[PDB]
């Protein structure tokens, strides 16, 4: 189906005691495959998918430069930020920005993004014409007016619409038996008596890929919200994902609810059922 | 790739 | 400024089977700032060799990181993680449900 | 990282076709800009390519070609005037954090076209009436040689292209004078005709 | 735009000089270029942001600092031994590959050993002959800029109190008043051609400006004539009927 290729950068001050802390990633879907980090020995860009290793040395040191130039715009930025906002010197303050392109199921370009924040809030953002600029507050503003009078969006447009694309449907295809390849889910289904009369019936879902999934809990055929629980989509470390909803039913009509399951690697949707 | 350097704020 | 608590998740990559290697996750979500400790324990200490994942942040601008580290489940050692951040007036245990 | 342009020095005639070179060295994907240096005038953006026809236009009826197998962006301009004659300098960027890097640039001389050459020499006097003169050659030919003086008392300038572009018109014009009692306009370029 | 420090300027032995480079333009990028005949431009340093410089292809006896965004002032130290340079500043918005460089008007700095043989221009306009009126129906003026030291001079023609340029033409090189010697002062020539109606008409006025570069007012000076400064030297002319 569609695909999306994300970069996300963190910079966080660490005043009087040296340079901010830099983080550095990339993500295509839900799979890294590069990553920069300040504290790191190497101050290098280093791979960490296995389809990224078939990029040579002139990769690596192209994004090395690049990712660098990245936390230095991000270093005077924190400075700047600091005397918009009227704060001191001493405090500590983090920088975000995140910016990619996503793709249909026929791999042509579909939208592109652009976005910063300030110790976790909206700054500003590129909309979706990819010509303007979304200014958050007054401090933003200053920025939206500086960044429209250089034209800076015709580069990043040129970005997202040109590069972006090239080198998402690039990776796609060196990562075919990774990207392309769908995972469904493998579900289960436990009980456990939390009386003698109610009972907790937990729908697992584990080792899926891509993230997205979605848990619905019925009694009868209609949808169930009340006494169910459900949990954030996790990383199971491998590469896969896991997520499970919960529900407390009386004992005795456990057999009265089903758990859907919807993944992309499913052909049909699952109905899981407790007898 | 990532893009090239950005404009500061 | 905003600061956001951590969710914390503990739980296995693989359904914990006795005897049978296994890795042990701690996943930290939906916080702000990024500045966070996390620890792996075993019947109380800490896991020495603990590998975590590279800072990344969801739409709403909140930090996530995945904590791991190799471990072998039996019937009487009790594993946990053990979380602090600027949000919380104490570090947080949360032990490791094999159902959860 | 190195940019080629492979003709250091271009004479041409009015009318003529233009074609400098360019190549550069890098492998990736690039940006490439011309730039243009009037003689007494600072460096300026002639054209660039941003992003989509390989073939640019410019301004003053450039043209640029972008040939990403090649690695080629040869400037063109199919009829040069005069006022062309400039330093032409081909700069690439390679798109990994590194500074812009320019060729060694390129001379061009367009020979100006005289229509109706009419060599003369004249005397002029000083406005402040002080006796003083000078000696002027003008209106000959662009194939006609100055020399230089062949005596350190008398100072005879190069030839020197003006244009009146209200009447279209362009002339050659050299200049000389001198402190000694010997020194006359009838014999100032005899080195190198009206004579009134 | 961009400026930098004037279009000439000298230094001695065992001097600094510090060439100064300025920009409105909310640029981050700046760059400093030295300018030789056959090898083009040559990268000195270049700053991609504030607090952030590298350093170039010929950084060697150049030093630069960026404290601020707008300024990226360029130092030349004696370690420099060259006796004459092209120093160009240059500044764009980011290093990025899509932004052109904007250039300043560029800077000659000139090694000058001795101070006492520097002089400023003398100025006067030549009045077209009634010859060339008769012949051509055209009028040339002819201005001469002479006995200065160094060739660090701008023409200018004015006419009506309007700067021209068409129907001009300047020497590209001064000529040397005494050319067997090393120290010699400079003479230059340039042409205005109006048509023969125009200077016929007494209302216009012609005007020939130079531009010197010499000392500044903080230099010492301990001799007889006066001191030779920077300074704009100008002769006159008005239509003949």
């Amino acid at each position: 189906g569609s695909h999306s290729m994300r970069y996300f950068f963190t910079s966080v001050s660490r005043p009087g005691r040296g340079e901010p802390r830099f983080i550095a990633v990339g993500y295509v879907d839900d799979t890294q495959f590069v990553r920069f980090d300040s504290d790191a020995a190497s101050q290098r860009m280093e791979p960490r998918a296995p389809w990224i290793e078939q990029e040579g040395p002139e990769y690596w040191d192209g994004e090395t430069r690049k990712v660098k130039a990245h936390s230095q715009t991000h270093r005077v930025d924190l400075g700047t930020l600091r005397g918009y906002y009227n704060q001191s010197e001493a405090g500590s303050h983090t920088v975000q920005r995140m910016y990619g392109c996503d793709v249909g199921s026929d791999w042509r370009f579909l939208r592109g993004y652009h976005q910063y924040a300030y110790d976790g809030k909206d700054y500003i953002a590129l909309k979706e014409d990819l010509r303007s600029w979304t200014a958050a507050d007054m401090a933003a503003q200053t920025t939206k007016h500086k960044w429209e009078a250089a034209h800076v969006a015709e580069q990043l447009r040129a970005y997202l619409e040109g590069t972006c694309v090239e080198w998402l449907r690039r990776y796609l295809e060196n990562g075919k038996e990774t990207l392309q390849r769908t995972d469904a889910p493998k579900t289960h289904m436990t009980h456990h008596a939390v009386s003698d009369h109610e009972a907790t019936l937990r729908c697992w879902a584990l080792s899926f890929y891509p993230a997205e999934i979605t848990l619905t809990w019925q009694r009868d055929g209609e949808d169930q919200t009340q006494d169910t629980e459900l949990v954030e989509t996790r990383p199971a470390g491998d590469g896969t994902f896991q997520k499970w909803a919960a529900v407390v039913v009386p004992s005795g009509q456990e057999q009265r609810y089903t758990c859907h399951v919807q993944h992309e690697g499913l052909p049909k949707p699952l109905t899981l059922r407790w007898e | 790739i990532m893009d090239q350097v950005p404009f500061s704020v | 400024m905003i600061q956001r608590t951590p969710k914390i998740q503990v739980y296995s990559r693989h359904p914990a089977e006795n005897g049978k290697s296994n890795f042990l996750n701690c996943y930290v979500s939906g916080f702000h700032p990024s500045d966070i400790e996390v620890d792996l324990l075993k019947n109380g200490e800490r896991i020495e060799k603990v590998e975590h994942s590279d800072l990344s942040f969801s739409k709403d601008w909140s930090f996530y990181l995945l904590y791991y580290t190799e471990f072998t489940p039996t019937e009487k050692d009790e594993y946990a993680c053990r979380v602090n951040h600027v949000t919380l007036s104490q570090p947080k245990i949360v032990k490791w449900d094999r159902d959860m | 990282q190195s940019v080629s342009q492979h003709n250091h020095h271009v004479i041409l005639s009015e009318a003529a076709s233009l074609e400098l070179g360019c190549n550069y060295s890098y492998g990736g994907t690039v940006n490439l800009f011309w730039y243009v240096q009037y003689p007494g005038q600072h460096l300026q953006l002639l054209l660039k390519y941003f992003s989509g026809d390989p073939l640019v236009k410019g301004i003053k009826g450039f043209e640029a070609e972008f040939i990403k197998s090649k690695f080629s962006f040869n400037l063109r301009k199919p009829s040069v005037q005069w006022s062309d004659t400039a330093e032409y300098f081909c700069a690439v960027n390679a798109r990994r954090n590194t500074p812009l890097v320019f060729g060694k640039g390129t001379r061009l001389s367009v020979i100006a076209n005289i229509q109706n050459p009419d060599p003369a020499v004249y005397q002029l006097r000083d406005s402040k009436s002080s006796d003083k003169s000078v000696c002027l050659f003008t209106d000959f030919d662009s194939q006609t040689n100055v020399s230089q003086s062949k005596d350190s008392d008398v100072y005879i300038t190069d030839k020197c292209v003006l244009d009146m572009r209200s009447m279209d018109f362009k002339s050659n014009s050299a200049v000389a004078w001198s402190n000694k009692s010997d020194f006359a306009c009838a014999n100032a370029f005899n080195n190198s005709t009206f004579f009134p | 735009g961009i400026t930098q420090s004037p279009k000439y300027l000298f230094r001695k032995e065992g001097q600094n000089v510090t060439l100064s480079c300025e920009q409105n333009l909310n640029h981050d990028a700046m760059y400093w270029y030295r300018q030789d005949p056959g090898q083009g431009l040559r990268l000195i340093y270049y700053s991609q942001i504030v607090n952030d410089f590298q350093k170039g292809d010929i950084a060697e006896g150049y030093s630069v600092s960026r404290e601020k965004k707008e300024s990226f002032p360029l130092t030349v130290t004696s370690a420099q031994k060259n006796p004459t340079a092209f120093y160009l500043c240059a500044s764009s918005i980011t290093l990025s590959s899509y932004n052109e460089q904007f250039f300043g008007p560029g800077t000659r700095l000139t090694v000058l050993e001795d101070l006492k043989n520097v002089f400023p221009p003398e100025v006067a306009v030549f009045e077209p002959s009634e010859a060339e009126i008769s012949h051509t129906q055209k009028a040339t003026l002819v201005c001469l800029a002479t006995g200065f030291y160094p060739d660090h001079v701008e023409l200018s023609w004015w006419v009506n109190g309007k700067e021209v340029h068409s129907g001009v033409c300047t020497d590209p090189q001064p000529l040397k008043e005494q050319p067997a010697l090393n120290d010699s002062r400079y003479a230059l020539s340039s042409r205005l051609r109006v048509s023969a109606t125009f200077w016929q008409d007494p209302r216009n006025h012609f005007r020939c400006q130079v531009q010197f570069y010499g000392l500044s007012e903080n230099d010492e000076w301990t001799q007889d004539r006066a001191k030779p400064v920077t300074q704009i030297v100008s002769a006159e002319a008005w239509g003949r009927a």
